């Protein structure tokens, strides 16, 4: 059965030197704490990763100073909770992923850390599905807990439409229609695969030029040691 | 030869900064990651801790003791003698600050 | 083998200049592109042919491959 | 009252090898994929080893070290996609190598041409291991495939594979053991390529016309240490485009997925560079013919000398060996497209007359050909 | 090593070598302050200084 | 002339070729990290974290 | 025709080094320990290779790995105590080894008594490493206090400590970082020994006559690898011996408890094969200058060729320096049982004195006492 | 959640404290070590658990 694949769009990261949008990367968490995390978990991006990036030192601590979090035993040998810190990662939602799957229809939300470097098609995959619900068509029957979605293979997903217009207030004022917060989510996402992208790019062009400088030098120096073999002149003197 | 050698001194020029930059990447790979340095490398206290109160913390993996000895305590500390100590150490010179001593809560014996 | 006992030669003389009397592009655009365009008629016939059928076995594969999942009325 | 150089023991070692060494003067670009790839072996070695600070291949931590070394370790990405981007462009050199072997007659040189068959197995042998090390999905289930199939050997089979596994299935031993072999293989690598280079310079380089040239050799130091160079700053920058412009073009996506032994991915391909062997392993419904044929697909290159009937060394002359040899390459380009493609209809019978073509050139075609075209030239 | 190398000869050497040496010498200093980013010394270099 | 001057002070002797290797390295790390990281801050303006971070 | 053994070029190479070398006919059991330790290297390959299929070197499963590859792993316990007797045994055949040199005069085959001393460093820098990886109390603060030794180098003591840490004291990347360098450590150990035999090849073994012994060469294979059988096998009964009968003889209790860095041991001492320096560091108070002295008891051997001042070149026919060096060796055990003490009465001034005897001995005592015996020779 | 079953041949042996605080809890600031190398990890093995039990 043939699959729907998702159109390229124009991300501005998509340029070969282009880095992303920070702003889109911080509305873009905002998405994920306010929307995704109830049900998916980032295992691998902590708070102090958003330093530098998306917000502050303070803001970030704020951010995690918002959630609680649970802390080695105590004297007692008791756990505890504490006030989130810039070290700890983000919350997981559910305990185990046997709670995960019992919490849905018996589904699995996947980590979100890679799923942009986890998946075909990465960010313009993940704006498709978030953007791409609609009713099935003709012939087409999805048990319950369900919803069609011709981008995710079989058609048929487990999760519902997360997001939607007015689904979050974002911070600067943006308009939160579904459009606006998918393309900031997808942008957050591909940051939180890729935390290196915008480095890995001043990096290449660094390279680009280093060897715009160098390929040409050292072809000259070949050249100047080899000029003495390549305009040499024989000739054969038999008696 | 100048037009040669010139080549060739901006072909090292270059070569130089391309190593300088790779070598600088695999010493730092070998320095603290970004986990170590922010983790017990740092832990601020707040004004929560009380008088003459230990209130206490996991850092270094090491508990930390932090109390606020009022007066006495300190004034207590130099009144205990140093000689006497099995370890001769000043109360003042073991709190830099005398009000609160901080020591890394673990017994020093098994 | 080291220089020196490698082989007889006889009545082979041989002129060099030294590189910094020479230079280390000649001509590099108007003789070098002739050259080029030379070698890669020289060797085109025997080179691209194979490739061509690759690009059409690949054509041909995907297309075929893609109209096997369309649906058929049946 | 001598040269270093030349009167020191371990100098003059180094001096007949890559100093004094008479080389051909006319030796091509084509040469250069020698040193490119000792220099893509040291990269692998240098990298790896840097890796192998912050690894650790526990079954609970290794995906988690590597996203540690690709997250939080200084420069630990840069590290990683070096390494697993000269893999591929050491495959990529390991395959203009042979080709060149293949085309200028170099297998003539049989000691050296045998070390190389042996570095090729152990090249492979080592990315396969390497591969299993980040524990993703990809990871775990073509060491499940890959495994199975020494299964097909006969009576001893299910015994092997589960000694390697050193278990029930590819678990916990397998990545450790995995580690340890992935360390130590390329060392033996090392040790395999310089008596490769000693068997080498028993008669020096062949040369692009396959004609002897002692009458025209050159000194190495000047001139092919410059020219190395210059084609490793080419490799270099290759590399670079990819490790920092797209570091996951030659990769897949469902290696960011952790292991899951319960849920297979709907495509199981192996890197790219064994895709042409699993398609011709794909290519025979028989499973201990299909693993025959796949390693026959590399222990045909130990025939190359005893399917040699040309009376010149090289293809410079031979047209329709010229011919037959690109043949060769977009039949193996085609298997690696297939090897990457599902079973399904069109390429099933694609891939099986690819295979056929594979070995009915080695084999047939060439030597015919060949004496076909001694004939043309009357002898 | 004690005082067969102990001449008028020995001496010219030493001053023929010395620039060379101190030369050397320089390119070592240089490539060590350059390579390790000593600020220490490097803080002075009036337009490198702007990366620190 | 320039490279004839070039090659008799800083050239001839390599000790003093690896000076002026040494000294120039120096000075193109500066150079070429400040041109090439201008470049690339121009390509993304408004887009960096520099660019935004005075607001927070 | 021609016999392969001498044309072949590999075979000719192994011809040269171990079947026609031409060797002296005298040379005695103390001659035996060259090829005791490429057995014993051999051999920590393969256990460690063995060892490193099973163990993590992550520190929440390091010790746990070591349990599990001595209590499930089949044979694991053999392994792992082959592995760390076999460590001790490299030490004892390279300390016997090291003192033939230095009576026999040895030293005066300059280049591989100066390889020698790099092989002595890899080896020590080899077995500290490998010493931490199981993690237990010692390994921890071992590790501990030797790497904090370094301090004590001016300007940069912190910072180079902080840069092997990887972080702020010893830890989960020194414990990784220490496991891929003892990995790769002993393959250029075996490296250095190969370039070790080529120059000792140049001019071929020294005698205990101290005397040039060409006119009484007899070939190796067949005397010396017989020898060399029997010497190793007399080599293997001692290591299965100390492996089946006495394990821990040469440990220490406190390494089969988990590292813990709250609570410290109340001895923290290194390997019996470190004490001798682990007490000569410990006699100075000063850090620096105790750390200069440990170094120094180890460079002091690139000394020896310079300290020369006999007119014979071993220990054979001088009464005298043989006195002195059984001295020597005597100090050496005084320094091992002084560095396995506490520092406290009297184990201090007796560590002292025998720092300072150690010293005295190979750079005052042995020379004047070899020119005492020059002259009483009257030459 | 997390249940309770009967044990098995390749279950280890029990655990009295869930953690080392809880240990120390139980037993006046004392950890009471693990005992699986506790003859080796003593100088003295048996001979010194006899005559300390004694
Ligand atoms: C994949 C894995 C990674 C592979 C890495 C690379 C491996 C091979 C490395 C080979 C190497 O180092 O040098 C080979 C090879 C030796 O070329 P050459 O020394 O010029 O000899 C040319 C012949 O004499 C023939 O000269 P000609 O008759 O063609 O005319 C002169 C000349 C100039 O004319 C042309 O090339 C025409 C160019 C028109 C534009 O030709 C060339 O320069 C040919 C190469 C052009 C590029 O180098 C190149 O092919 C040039 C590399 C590109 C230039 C440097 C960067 C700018
Ligand atoms: C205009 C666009 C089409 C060009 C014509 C292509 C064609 O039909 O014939 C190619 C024309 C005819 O070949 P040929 O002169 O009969 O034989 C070339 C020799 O085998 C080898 O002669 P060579 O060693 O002097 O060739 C050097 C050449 C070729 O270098 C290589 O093939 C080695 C690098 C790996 C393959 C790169 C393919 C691109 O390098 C380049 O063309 C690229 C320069 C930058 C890479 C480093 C060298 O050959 C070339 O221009 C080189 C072929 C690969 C580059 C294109
Ligand atoms: C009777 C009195 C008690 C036993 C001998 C005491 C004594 O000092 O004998 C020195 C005396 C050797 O004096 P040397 O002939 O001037 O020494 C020549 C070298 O020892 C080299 O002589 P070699 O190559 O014929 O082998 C003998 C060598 C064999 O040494 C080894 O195999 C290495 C031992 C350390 C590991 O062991 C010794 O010489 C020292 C004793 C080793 C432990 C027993 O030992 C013997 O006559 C051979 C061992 C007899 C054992 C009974
Ligand atoms: C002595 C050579 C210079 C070493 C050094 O500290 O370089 C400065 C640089 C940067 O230091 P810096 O120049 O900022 O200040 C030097 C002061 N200490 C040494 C206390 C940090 O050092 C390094 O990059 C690593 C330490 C030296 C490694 C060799
Ligand atoms: C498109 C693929 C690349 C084409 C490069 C150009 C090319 O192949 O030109 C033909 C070239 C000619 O080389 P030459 O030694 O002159 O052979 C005699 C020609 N009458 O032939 C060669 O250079 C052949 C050299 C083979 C090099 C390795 C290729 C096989 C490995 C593929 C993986
Ligand atoms: C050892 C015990 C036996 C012993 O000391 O035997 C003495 C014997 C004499 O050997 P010979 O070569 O004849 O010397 C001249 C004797 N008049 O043999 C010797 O003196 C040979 C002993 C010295 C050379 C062999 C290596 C001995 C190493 C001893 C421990 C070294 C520890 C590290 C030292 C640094
Ligand atoms: C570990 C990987 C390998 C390394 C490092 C390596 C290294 C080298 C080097 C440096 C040369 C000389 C330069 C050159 O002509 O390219 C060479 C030549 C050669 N190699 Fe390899 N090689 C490797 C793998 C192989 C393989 C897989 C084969 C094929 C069976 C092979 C067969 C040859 C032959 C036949 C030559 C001589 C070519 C000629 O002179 O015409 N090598 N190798
Ligand atoms: C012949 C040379 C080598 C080849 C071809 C090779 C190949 C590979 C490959 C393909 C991978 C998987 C890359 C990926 O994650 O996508 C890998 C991983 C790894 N290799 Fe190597 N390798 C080589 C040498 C070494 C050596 C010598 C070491 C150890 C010193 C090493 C350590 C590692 C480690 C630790 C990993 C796991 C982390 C990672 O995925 O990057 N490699 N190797
Ligand atoms: C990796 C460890 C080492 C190995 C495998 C090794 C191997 C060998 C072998 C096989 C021999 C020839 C047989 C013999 O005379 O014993 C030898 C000789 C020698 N080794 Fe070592 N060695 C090692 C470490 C050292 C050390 C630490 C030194 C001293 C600093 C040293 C200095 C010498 C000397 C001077 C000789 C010549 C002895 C003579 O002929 O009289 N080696 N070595
Ligand atoms: C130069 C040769 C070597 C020496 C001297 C050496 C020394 C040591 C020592 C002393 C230990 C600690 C043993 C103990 O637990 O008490 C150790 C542990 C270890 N070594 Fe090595 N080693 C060598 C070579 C190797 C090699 C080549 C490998 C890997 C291929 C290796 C892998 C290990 C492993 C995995 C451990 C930890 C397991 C254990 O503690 O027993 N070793 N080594
Ligand atoms: S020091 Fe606290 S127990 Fe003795």
């Amino acid at each position: 059965d043939l699959e729907l694949h998702a159109p390229s769009y124009p991300w501005s990261h998509r340029g070969l030197l282009s880095s992303l949008d920070h702003t889109s990367i911080r509305r873009g968490f905002q998405v994920y704490k306010q929307v995704c995390s109830s049900c998916h978990s980032m295992d691998y991006v902590a708070y102090r990763h958003l330093v530098g990036v998306c917000y502050t030192e303070e803001e970030a601590k704020a951010l995690a100073e918002e959630v609680e979090v649970q802390d080695g035993p105590n004297e007692d040998g008791e756990m505890f909770m504490r006030p989130g810190k810039l070290s700890d990662y983000f919350p997981k939602p559910y305990p185990n992923p046997e709670a995960a799957r019992a919490a849905n229809n018996g589904a699995l939300p996947p980590d979100l850390s890679y799923i942009v470097r986890a998946r075909h098609g990465g960010e313009d995959y993940v704006f498709s599905l978030l953007t791409g619900y609609c009713e099935p068509p003709t012939g087409v029957s999805l048990r319950e807990g369900l919803y069609f979605n011709p981008y995710f293979p079989g058609q048929a997903i487990a999760m519902a439409p997360p997001i939607y217009n007015e689904v979050l207030e974002f911070d600067d004022g943006t308009p939160a229609t579904m459009s606006q917060v998918a393309k900031d989510v997808c942008t957050f996402l591909r940051w939180a695969s890729e935390p290196e992208h915008d480095h890995r790019k001043r990096m290449g062009l660094k390279m680009l030029m280093m060897m715009g400088l160098l390929l040409p030098l050292v072809y000259a120096m070949k050249r100047h040691k080899w000029s003495v073999l390549k305009s040499r002149k024989l000739a054969y003197r038999p008696p | 030869k100048g037009f040669s050698y010139l080549i060739t001194a901006t072909t090292t020029v270059g070569v130089a900064y391309a190593a300088k930059n790779a070598v600088s990447q695999f010493v730092s790979s070998m320095s603290a990651s970004a986990d170590v340095l922010a983790m017990s490398k740092i832990e601020i206290k707040l004004s929560d801790i009380p008088e003459g109160k230990n209130m206490a913390f996991k850092w270094r993996g090491k508990p930390l003791f932090v109390r606020h000895r009022t007066k006495k305590e300190i004034d207590q500390e130099a009144a205990v003698e140093v000689s006497q100590l099995r370890d001769p150490q000043h109360d003042l010179e073991r709190v830099k600050k005398p009000e609160w001593v901080i020591l890394i809560g673990v017994c020093t014996h098994l | 083998r080291e220089f020196g006992h490698l082989t007889r030669m006889r009545h082979v003389i041989t002129y060099s200049l030294s590189p910094f009397e020479q230079r280390a592009f000649p001509h590099y655009f108007t003789k070098g592109i002739p050259n080029v365009l030379r070698r890669t008629r020289a060797c085109i016939l025997r080179v691209a042919p194979p490739f061509v059928v690759f690009y059409l076995v690949y054509t041909w594969g995907t297309q075929e491959f893609e109209k096997s999942k369309r649906k058929n009325p049946a | 009252m001598t040269n270093i150089r030349k009167s020191h023991p371990l100098m003059k070692i180094i001096n007949n090898a890559f100093i004094d060494l008479p080389a051909p003067s006319n030796i091509s670009s084509w040469w250069n994929f020698g040193s490119l790839l000792g220099i893509c072996l040291i990269l692998q070695i240098l990298t790896g080893l840097f890796l192998a600070m912050h690894y650790t291949s526990d079954t609970t931590t290794a995906f988690s070290s590597v996203t540690h070394i690709c997250r939080d370790v200084n420069y630990g990405w840069v590290i990683r996609y070096l390494h697993a981007n000269g893999a591929s462009m050491f495959f990529i050199c390991l395959f203009i190598h042979v080709g060149r072997g293949l085309y200028y007659g170099s297998y003539m040189f049989l000691e050296t041409w045998n070390i190389g068959v042996v570095l090729l197995f152990t090249v492979m042998a080592t990315a396969f291991m390497g591969y299993v090390l980040p524990w993703g999905q990809m990871s775990f289930w073509g060491a499940t495939v890959i495994t199975n199939l020494l299964s097909a050997i006969p009576y001893i089979g299910t015994d092997l594979v589960e000694w390697i596994w050193g278990g029930f299935s590819v678990d916990k031993a397998t990545l450790t053991r995995f580690f340890a072999f992935h360390f130590i293989l390329p060392f033996i690598i090392t040790a395999l390529a310089a008596v490769h280079l000693l068997f080498l310079h028993e008669t020096g380089s062949n040369n692009p016309t396959g004609i002897s040239s002692d009458m025209d050799k050159i000194p190495f130091h000047p001139y092919y240490t410059i020219k190395d160079i210059l084609g490793a700053l080419f490799m270099m920058l290759i590399l670079l485009i990819l490790v920092l412009f797209s570091p996951d073009l030659l990769g897949d996506p469902d290696n960011y997925t952790p292991a899951n032994p319960l849920n297979t991915p709907p495509h199981i391909k192996p890197e790219w560079y064994f895709l042409f062997a699993y398609a011709i392993l794909r290519s025979i419904p028989n499973k201990l013919g299909g693993v025959l044929a796949l390693v026959a697909s590399i222990l045909i290159l130990i025939l190359m000398p005893m399917l040699h009937t040309s009376k010149q060394r090289s293809m410079m002359f031979r047209p329709l060996s010229q011919c037959l040899f690109w043949m060769l390459v977009a039949d193996l380009i085609t298997l690696t497209w297939i090897g990457g493609q599902p079973v399904e209809h069109p390429f099933i019978i694609i891939g099986q007359l690819a295979s056929i073509l594979y070995f009915l050139i080695i084999l047939v075609l060439m030597p015919i050909t060949s004496i076909i075209e001694n004939n043309l030239l009357k002898w | 090593m004690l005082s067969r190398f102990l001449g008028p000869r020995y001496r010219e050497l030493a001053r023929n070598w010395i620039p060379t040496a101190s030369m050397w010498g320089a390119v070592g200093a240089v490539g060590l302050v350059w390579a390790t980013d000593w600020r220490l010394i490097l803080d002075w270099v009036p337009y490198i200084n702007g990366k620190f | 002339t320039l490279t004839a001057r070039l090659y008799s002070l800083l050239f001839r002797r390599t000790s003093t070729f690896a000076l002026t290797i040494a000294v120039g390295a120096l000075f193109f790390e500066r150079a070429f990290d400040q041109g090439a990281d201008a470049i690339y801050e121009h390509i993304n303006q408004g887009k960096l974290w520099k660019h935004i971070k005075h607001k927070y």
